[PDB]
């Protein structure tokens, strides 16, 4: 692996710069031999024309049409927040996440060394959702909840598939990422967008873009609970956030 | 890239059918409350 | 690329290379001013590899510790690098760079809010000077916090240019109980220099894991709490 | 590298001497409790 050895920061910006670029012809190439390559099922897009794409970011970020994702309306069922793969999912073994066959992570290293967090979840249950290149790359909300706290946590841009997952220790607790904390009918409910070389940008629906630029610092944002004014609600089903080149 | 969520000790179960490289589509199930709620 | 160049001064810093050893410490001590006579064992031959001379122990009598109860006492061989008020969050670094007490504590609210509107002290220790630190006074350990970080370089030029530097930097974090309310004693790695130990816990960094590590210990009363004394060493910074 | 000291509010005065640039040892006065 030249995972240790690859200037992954500089790779990501250059990345950036390129997906950022209105270059019509080229940015139609790239966006169609992406297609291509990763097999991208274009008849879900709300815009299934590769020209409709003024830059590559736009296309990555793309929408999908309403009809081809139904939200669950059932009240007791929280669905899926993101397409992709699940990589693991269960019981939290006290701190113990799990990453791959033998390799485990803490609870507290994912929140940051937030230990007041980690306290909510011990033996609680963890989902960790991939998203592959081919996916749509926006994020949604799993149930109703009220905002309380969002973190930036600063971190490595290792790359994240089956490959690193099984190799890299603490991969997810080491990597740039945001932890969203909400109250929920099910109680407090944790949803993390982690970043990885060249989709490294991570956005918020209520805040814009968290990353770039990367400033090196933990910062941290509170909200009131849902009773008081200025509080921000999420419905099941709806935006909170995507990832993006850069 | 990656997602993770976190729920708190007895309040979901996770649908039984899910593991490893279950594929995911936004607004499937993936977990059913322990506690009844009604529409 | 600065984790590479500390990783290989680590590697130089850590053999055992009699003569090559000698001759880098001999072109350090000239090229820095190092008051070799302050020094337990003033024979630069005396010292097996050039962390060893990094780290080398001072002679007893020479840092005679301040006897009354009510002085707290530098920590650290150096120049004062900023010092003051903490104006509620903000702490000083140089003209026009302000930092967080909260980003500086790696997000720890509830520790940075034992110290809003408090003290700070930033000490900078020159390559020349004494590489171990030493208690300000009497405390309980109760929490170390290890924090993933830059290798930035510290100094003058760097403290006046690089924005949030000794929050950004790779550190460990040592909170005390004392007879003056809580203390916190931050170590703060750089380019080079950018080992840690803590005589508790031994090496922290090298190796680098990339996450957040927090210890905590009991108050003094309770079994397996740890105390240090006015003047104690508590950690020092080598290379790697 | 650098050492960073931070005490309570109102519970310690530096000694007024030491400025930005200040000579240290590791004995010497760097403030007395209130």
């Amino acid at each position: 692996s030249l995972q240790y050895i690859l200037p992954k920061l500089w790779l990501t910006r250059l990345a950036g710069w390129g997906a950022s670029k209105r270059a019509g012809w080229l940015t139609k190439l790239v966006i169609d031999l992406f297609v291509k390559y990763y097999k991208v099922d274009m008849k879900e897009a709300q815009k299934p024309d590769t020209a409709s794409y003024r830059t590559f970011n736009e296309f990555f970020v793309r929408p999908l049409r309403d009809e081809v994702r139904p939200i669950d309306t059932d009240p007791n069922v929280l669905v899926m927040p993101a397409d992709g793969v699940i990589s693991q999912l269960g019981k939290i073994e006290e701190d113990k996440i799990l990453q791959a066959k033998g390799h485990n992570y803490s609870l507290e290293a994912l929140l940051a060394g937030n230990y007041l967090m980690a306290d909510l979840f011990r033996n609680g249950t963890f989902v960790t959702t991939y998203l592959s290149p081919r996916d749509y790359h926006r994020v949604h909300m799993p149930c109703n909840g009220i905002l309380r706290e969002m973190i930036y946590v600063p971190g490595d841009l290792f790359s994240v598939n089956h490959l690193t997952a099984q190799n890299v220790p603490n991969l997810f607790a080491r990597n740039e990422r945001v932890i969203c904390l909400f109250d929920t009918e099910f109680g407090p409910m944790a949803q993390i967008l982690v970043g990885a070389t060249i989709v490294g940008s991570i956005e918020t629906v209520w805040a814009g873009t968290i990353t770039p630029p990367r400033e090196g610092i933990i910062k941290r944002w509170t909200w009131p609970a849902g009773e008081n004014d200025g509080s921000v609600a999420l419905l099941k089903g709806q935006e909170m956030g995507r990832f993006k080149l850069g | 890239x990656t997602v993770i969520n976190l729920f708190a000790p007895g309040k979901v179960n996770l649908v039984e059918q899910l593991e490893s490289l279950s594929v995911t589509k936004i607004g499937q199930p993936l977990a059913v409350s322990t506690g009844h709620h009604h529409h």
